[PDB]
């Protein structure tokens, strides 16, 4: 579920912030 | 951002932004 939601769907940058270390 | 599709390396992209310099951790180049 990292980019499958992103690249399978849509996402926003708020639940990709917690991709950072 | 609104409604856009990330995938690929433009994933390290959203993040280089939001941290960049705080070293993310998306996956990798398959």
């Amino acid at each position: 579920g990292l980019l499958e939601q992103c690249c399978h769907s849509i996402c926003s940058l708020y639940q990709l912030e917690n991709y950072c270390n | 951002f609104v409604n856009q599709h990330l995938c690929g390396s433009d994933l390290v992209e959203a993040l280089y932004l939001v941290c960049g310099e705080r070293g993310f951790f998306y996956t990798k180049p398959t």
